[PDB]
């Protein structure tokens, strides 16, 4: 057993460290390197990054926090306090009550079936075709980023994003696969240098830097046939019928006359994996030489072409009628990048809604209500298993302890107040940060997707099985 | 944190009593500084010999002082309950629940547990003073002493605790039963068979006279004199040894004992008529015979006046596994205030331990008088999971942070059932979740019928879940519940009550 | 592999840091200040009271005081002084606190009271501000400026030479018509062999390398000054023999002929653009050499020859008289040259240096940090260059603040009257109110116990005086009288200050504060 309390040690310093990293109001870690430097963050990801961590329980507990990162944009701290206190109030009932590991590793997975009946209990639906309750949701549920005073448009920009990449599918003969959304590679976002983040905009299809050779050229074909071509040859073009000539190497004058005179523009420094994109949107076919070009070279799918420039660069729109390209503004590419980290966050927020219409009752009030909900249960619940059932209560209540702990108040007595408001009151009693008072989540609404709150129970009670089953800690090469 | 380590000290008495209670604990060696092997289930002998280091220990002994003093039994039921009730509350202190906090906590609970106390009587001893109503107590106290000699233990009790209960009635105003009503000697050899009673006195040391027996007359007329026997001496100094029988068998007397040593003639003419002689090195034990022969030790010297004069109704010498004794005694009449237990056995260790558990059992029936002790709890934990239920109701109905210390108050009362498991042999990961469930039923009714003697199975009767008290007549006595609640709920109070411990001036 | 505090004694290592950066930054404080001594382990000694020199250049033992420092480092690159009020602020920020802290009032309260007071403390600066006019007349005010900014870093001695040099510098750099000002256009120069009361102020540049032949013109009253880039030294067409001593230089002459072609051409300007005129002249200032010669020459038509010049100064002089860089003499026309007045090279032993003064139109100065030591130098140069920014931020910024700390007096006062009887924040959080209010307090009073004066009864000999304002219902701006040891006025006597620097200073301390009183653990990383 003294393998297993290791582990079980090894849980509660990550977590000790993570403890207080929660809240508006959370204090402030400082990471001190070898060579005398001092990081005040409270990004609980870069506490986790710089832990220099013993047991490989704690690496596992790094592992678990960049498993809930890449699928669920938020929950970091939220699995690794609640993940750690799952085990640590396990741990008399490992040592103490000499109750085998298997035994609490099946307790853990009936409270686990028991808490998602819970969560689903303390829902709120919301409707995500009322797109102006979802701006008031995304723009609210974003709080605190560095694009308040652009947030009408950091919000929306992220809106219109989601709106199109749905995975949109229900019916009882496959399934509904729930707008399943891939905001690393489905979505494809082209951020354009110059104008404001208020100028941003969304577009359909992908857009391409690469900008023209003569300023005097077919500016707009609503159906144009495109040849891509990498290098007799001007005449060659024109035989499949084209409207549009891209070229992947650079152009002379000639290439830019020749085409005019017959109607065609002239596009250059496209490579041939631009010319692929332009595929995926349009239907051309990749040739190198013009020599080689065939009647393949179609334009199809081509909703609108559009050659403006902007920000010293002039812009191909390769737009059509699982894929979208926003035509985000700013001023410099830091703005640019400002907008990722302040936008796709926002694609986070909108995409647990769109994967489950529903909200969460704030301000540590999903985690009280558990702690209420189990509690009936396990009175009920026959078997050994009266005891490690209890743990998962006991455990979801460090999550409301760490919001009053960092609110300063009395982090005895007003947990057990919270406790009478939602045995005998509503689940929606919560803790307010500024005034540190216990509040109904009607009135100061934090509403938090309910896909975050279900990740991370999920995730928080399978790695709380890989910790309780390891038996001992073997060295080998 | 001082409370901190308080719990850390208590934790090594903890382990000593967890493994002691229950008719399935086990011994512990005692080696006394004078050179005695102790080998002992008391844990009041055990505290007794164990010196005691820190000052919060001192707290425990002298909790454990006022119940073995004050009440016979509950021992391991003060050690017991106060080393859980202490480290449960290490939860509540690290939950940050304040020192008072917890004082406040426990404190409204002993008025919770004392009012749930009264409701528990299943039973009540109608103090008929029957070997019936004696043995439905006496057994379930030779309990958790030996395992499975109650049958010897009960019939060499019950039979003699009728000696020193006489025939009374319409008697609750006269107390019976002194704890000194029964002695208990060791004799070297046999088995638990060899064991008997005499119905009075029997003096460890051999015949001193030559005399074998009395008369055959009933209440034979018995004397103790104080002072030392020889030739009559003159009121003053000084610088008729026989003649003082020749006085003494006047009224009937048969027996001549002397508080003092003898002259020279008396000590063969006293013998040789066919009187017992006698001369008792323990005061107090004339004091006995005062009790047993009904003996008035006369003040002076060959003058017994008639009012110094007792009856005894037979005086024997009688040989006792070998060894021989000298046993004064009474005979169906005159009763004898006391009644002497004949223990042979050829183990000294068990030998004297089977005497510290009659001792016990003696102590027992003193709580067996008449101040409300005729209450029964059911036993075996029912009382201890019931409790539990109760309890955790009263945490329900109580608001504030005072629903904190209730709730763990609860969990403490899970000590005594899990003892009695661990000392058994059965798997407290099974046997306490079976208990749980078979106290804690959905009753058509308020009244719990079969549901309240749900018990603790220490027998080899393999059975999933527990059994019925019933089966063993076991139960516990409520005077010996509601004072050890009180004691240990006090004296966990205390030790929580240690903020720092201050050397004095020195 | 962790290490970490699960008791918040945390706060008291962040304390005792805070005080050992009080102790060792707050002595500098005041014309009444002490000097620190770095020492570099080379042997070249940084005598310093610059805050920024004291920062970025100490040697820093405690992990937590390596904030506080590159924190307050960024003091100075926004405002440009102030940096050692943020290290006295935060100090008496986290003292105050942990006499708080310590009865029990969590980190969060004491920092929100840290924000509240921050919101309230931009309302005294812009009601305390007094706006100056642009009038060109505010010599006056220009000059009390630059003692407020001169007599903290220097010895009271040097102000009187180093006030007008750094008024009538800025006075030039300056432009009308509402137009900047551009202290890159404000030179400092590095000169030893003088003491440092020589420091001087010149119209227009100076240039290292001088003349370097008997020959040479002293001084040019009215000179026209010529840029020129063509190589006048031993050059050849991109074969020479030669049997005795006679043909040797026939032939490189010669060669160097072509050269002398433009030599000839050189002083057919000077005759183009008076040769023989009186009360003209001409300067030349050669990008590549001069042949010793060709000196010679330049000497037959008195022109004041330059020879080698820097690159970077001749980019400078094309601005300095406004004339063009030549690359070619057959290219030099009469036009090309720039006017100027006095132009002299004063003789230093080891170099003679060029003085070009009196302009065309440079809209450019030059302060010649005069000094014969290293550590004289560097404290006039810190001087220099912390004044031009001082009254730059003056000139920029149309307020200025009433000094002597009234700044730091009077928001004491407003902050702990008004603050609770506004309901402004909330009942508990009044322990920050009073934190800061009493924080407010290290800056006048470290003004006054680096002067010897009674701590205490300076701070009320000022309260007094502010409380008869208050009855005299008048505006009375009550500051600390360093000299006499009593009260001042700091409009009387003439004690400025900046908006932008006690903007950012408030600004910045909440923010130093609050990063370190949230503070929880201490980790270790890597290890």
């Amino acid at each position: 057993r003294q393998a297993q309390i290791s582990n079980i040690t090894a849980a509660k310093a990550v977590a000790d460290v993570i403890r207080t990293c929660l809240g508006p109001k959370a204090m402030l870690k400082m990471l001190l390197d070898p060579m005398g430097g001092l990081v005040l963050t409270n990004d609980g990801h870069a506490i986790l990054r710089e832990i220099d961590v013993a047991h490989p329980a704690a690496k596992s507990m790094l592992e678990l926090s960049r498993t809930q990162d890449e699928e669920v944009g938020d929950g970091t701290t939220t699995v690794i306090i609640l993940a750690g206190e799952i085990l640590a109030q396990c741990a008399p009932y490992l040592i103490e009550k000499n109750i085998h590991p298997v035994i609490i590793i099946q307790a853990l997975k009936k409270a686990l079936t028991d808490a998602l009946e819970v969560i689903k209990q303390v829902s709120k639906p919301v409707d995500v075709e009322n797109d102006a309750a979802m701006k008031k949701l995304i723009q609210a549920s974003i709080g605190t980023k560095y694009v308040i005073h652009w947030s009408e448009k950091m919000c929306e920009l992220a809106l219109d994003a989601v709106k199109t990449v749905r995975k949109d599918l229900g019916q009882t003969v496959e399934g509904e696969p729930n707008f399943e959304i891939d905001i690393k590679r489905y979505v494809r976002v082209e951020k354009i240098p110059g104008g404001d983040v208020l100028d941003s905009r969304v577009l359909k299809g992908v857009l391409l830097n690469k900008d023209v050779v003569h300023p005097k050229m077919s500016r707009h074909i609503e159906n144009p046939r495109v040849v891509l071509l990498d290098c007799l040859m001007c005449e060659q073009i024109l035989a499949v019928r084209p409207t549009l000539v891209i070229t992947e190497k650079g152009v002379s004058d000639l290439a830019q006359h020749y085409l005019l005179k017959g109607g065609c523009s002239v596009l250059r420094r496209v490579k041939k994996s631009d010319n692929n994109r332009i595929a995926r949107v349009t239907g051309a076919t990749i040739v190198n030489r013009v020599e080689d070009l065939k009647e393949s070279d179609v334009g199809t799918n081509c909703g609108l072409f559009k050659v403006e420039m902007i920000g010293d660069e002039y812009f191909s729109f390769l737009d059509n009628c699982k894929a979208c390209t926003i035509m985000l503004r700013g001023g410099s590419k830091d703005i640019l990048n400002e907008i990722d980290r302040n936008l796709q966050d926002a694609m986070a927020v909108a995409r647990n809604v769109m994967l489950s219409p529903s909200l969460s009752p704030g301000g540590g009030a999903t985690e009280m209500a558990v702690s209420v909900k189990l509690a009936e249960k396990a009175k009920q619940l026959e078997g050994i298993q009266q005891w490690p059932y209890q743990a998962v209560a006991d455990a979801m209540e460090c999550i409301p302890r760490t919001l009053i702990q960092n609110a300063g108040g009395d982090p005895i007595r007003l947990l057990s107040q919270l406790r009478a408001k939602h045995a005998q009151g509503n689940f929606t009693t919560g803790i307010d940060g500024d005034k540190g008072k216990i509040v109904d989540m009607v009135s100061y609404g934090i509403w938090e997707p309910e896909v975050i709150k279900q990740q991370s129970v999920k995730t928080a009670i399978e790695s709380a099985c890989l910790l309780l089953r390891v038996d001992d800690i073997v060295s080998g090469v | 944190g001082q409370i901190i380590k308080s719990i850390a000290a208590i934790r090594e008495l903890h382990q000593m009593c967890l493994t002691s209670m229950g008719p399935c604990g086990r011994n512990k060696i005692i080696v006394n500084h004078l050179g005695k092997i102790i080998i002992t289930n008391d844990a009041a002998t055990m505290l007794r010999e164990l010196d005691i280091v820190h000052p919060a220990v001192k707290v425990l002994v002298m909790a454990t002082e006022q119940q073995k003093i004050d009440m016979g039994d509950g021992t391991n039921l003060v050690m017991i309950l106060a080393g859980e009730l202490l480290n449960v509350s290490e939860k509540l202190i690290s939950m940050g629940l304040s020192a008072v906090e917890i004082i406040q906590g426990y404190n409204m609970a002993r008025k919770f547990t004392l009012k749930e106390l009264d409701e528990m009587v299943v039973g009540e001893i109608t103090d008929k003073n029957d070997k019936n109503e004696l043995l439905k107590m006496i057994k379930p106290v030779i309990s958790s002493k030996k395992y499975g000699s109650e049958d010897i233990l009960s019939e060499l009790v019950s039979e003699a605790v009728s000696h020193v209960l006489p025939v009374a009635q319409q008697a609750g105003e006269i107390p019976y039963f002194n704890v000194d009503s029964i002695r208990v000697v060791k004799i070297m050899g046999g088995s638990l068979s060899n064991s008997t009673v005499i119905k009075g006195m029997v003096f460890n040391r051999e015949p001193e006279g030559h005399v074998k027996s009395l008369s055959e007359d009933k209440k034979h007329k018995v004397a103790v004199f104080t002072c030392p026997l020889d030739i009559a001496n003159t009121e003053t100094k000084g610088t008729q040894i026989d003649a003082m029988m020749k006085e003494i068998a006047d009224m009937g007397v048969e027996c001549i004992v002397a508080g003092a040593g003898v002259g020279e003639l008396a000590l063969h003419y006293l013998n040789r008529y066919g009187i017992l002689v006698l001369k008792v090195p323990s005061k107090f034990e004339l004091r006995r015979l005062c009790r047993v022969c009904g003996a008035t030790p006369l003040p002076r010297l060959g003058a017994p006046t008639p009012e110094e004069l007792g009856l005894v109704e037979t005086v024997k010498t009688m040989e006792i596994g070998g060894d021989r004794v000298t046993v004064f005694k009474q005979e169906q009449g005159e009763i004898s205030r006391t009644s002497t237990i004949i223990l042979r056995g050829a183990t000294q260790n068990n030998l004297d331990d089977i005497e510290r558990a009659i001792d016990d059992g003696v102590a027992a029936v003193k709580g067996l008088m008449k101040p409300s002790g005729g209450k029964l709890l059911p036993g075996a934990g029912a009382t201890e999971i019931e409790l539990i239920s109760r309890i955790t109701k009263y945490g329900e109905r109580t608001p504030g942070l005072l629903q904190l210390a209730i709730k763990q108050f609860a969990v403490a009362f899970e000590v005594v059932p899990r003892t009695l498991a661990e000392t058994a042999g059965l798997d407290v990961n099974e046997v306490l979740p079976n208990l749980y469930a078979a106290h804690n039923v959905t009753e058509p009714g308020a009244v719990k019928t079969d549901h309240l003697y749900k018990g603790v199975d220490i027998d080899g009767e393999s059975d999933e879940g527990v059994k019925d008290i019933r089966e063993e007549n076991i139960y516990d006595m409520l005077a010996t519940k509601k004072f050890a609640i009180n004691v240990a709920t006090e004296a966990a109070t205390t030790v929580l009550s240690i903020d720092q411990i201050i050397m004095a001036k020195k | 592999k962790a290490e970490s505090l699960r008791r918040d004694a945390a706060l008291k290592v962040n304390v005792t840091s805070a005080e050992g950066l009080q102790s060792v930054l707050e002595t500098n404080l005041g014309p009444k200040g002490t000097l620190k001594m770095l020492v570099d382990g080379a042997g070249n000694i940084k005598l310093t009271k610059d805050g920024k020199v004291l920062l970025t250049e100490m040697q820093i033992q405690s992990p937590t005081a390596v904030l506080i420092a590159r924190a307050a480092a960024a003091q100075d690159e926004i405002t440009g002084d102030g940096t050692t009020t943020v290290v006295c602020l935060v100090g008496e920020l986290l003292r105050q606190a942990h006499r708080f802290i310590q009865e029990g009032v969590h980190p969060r309260i004491i920092t929100d009271g840290f924000e509240i007071a921050r919101k309230e403390s931009m309302k005294f600066l812009d009601e305390f501000k007094i706006s100056k006019t642009n009038l060109s007349n505010d010599r006056e005010f220009l000059l009390q400026v630059a003692r407020s900014s001169l007599l903290t870093k220097v010895d009271a001695d040097l102000t009187e030479v180093l006030t007008p040099i750094v008024t009538d510098a800025v006075l030039s750099v300056y432009d009308a018509q509402a137009d900047n000002l551009d202290l890159h256009m404000v030179e400092i120069m590095q000169m030893q062999h003088l003491s440092p009361k020589d420091t001087t102020f010149i119209k227009g540049l100076v240039l290292d390398h001088g003349g370097r032949h008997p020959d040479m013109p002293t001084r040019v009253k009215n000179a026209y000054v010529l840029i020129l880039n063509v190589s006048l030294e031993y050059e050849k067409t991109e074969g020479f023999f030669y049997s005795s001593a006679d043909q040797r230089d026939k032939l490189a002459a010669s060669e160097r002929k072509f050269v002398d072609a433009k030599l000839k051409k050189i002083i057919d300007l000077k005759n183009e653009v008076c040769g023989m005129d009186p009360d003209k002249g001409f300067v030349i200032i050669n990008q590549k050499g001069i042949d010793p010669m060709s000196l010679d020459v330049f000497a037959k038509h008195n022109i004041l020859a330059l020879r080698r010049a820097k690159r970077r100064n001749m980019e400078r002089l094309q601005l300095v008289t406004g004339g063009e860089a030549q690359n070619s003499v057959e290219d030099l026309s009469p036009q090309i040259l720039g006017f100027s007045g006095l132009v002299y090279q004063e003789t230093i032993g080891e170099e003679k240096f060029t003085y070009v003064t009196e302009n065309t139109d440079p809209k450019s100065c030059t302060i010649l940090i005069k000094g014969s030591t290293h550590y004289a130098l560097a404290q006039t140069k810190d001087a220099v260059r912390d004044g031009l920014r001082a009254v730059a931020n003056v000139l920029k910024d149309k307020n200025i603040i009433p000094g002597a700390g009234a700044f730091y007096i009077a928001l004491s006062r407003y902050l702990r009257s008004a603050n609770m009887n506004k309901l402004g924040a909330k009942g508990k959080t009044k322990t920050g109110i009073e934190a800061f209010a009493e924080a407010l307090l290290v800056i006048p009073k470290t003004l006054v116990k680096n002067s010897g004066f009674d701590p205490l009864d300076v701070l009320a000999m000022v309260e007094d005086e502010l409380d008869d304002a208050q009855d005299s219902d008048e505006t009375r701006y009550v500051g600390v009288d360093l000299n006499i040891g009593d009260s001042c006025d700091p409009t009387i006597e003439g004690i400025w200050d900046s908006y932008r620097v006690l903007r950012n200073a408030i600004t910045g301390a909440t923010g130093i504060a609050s990063n370190l009183l949230l503070c929880d653990e201490l980790l270790r990383a890597g290890r």
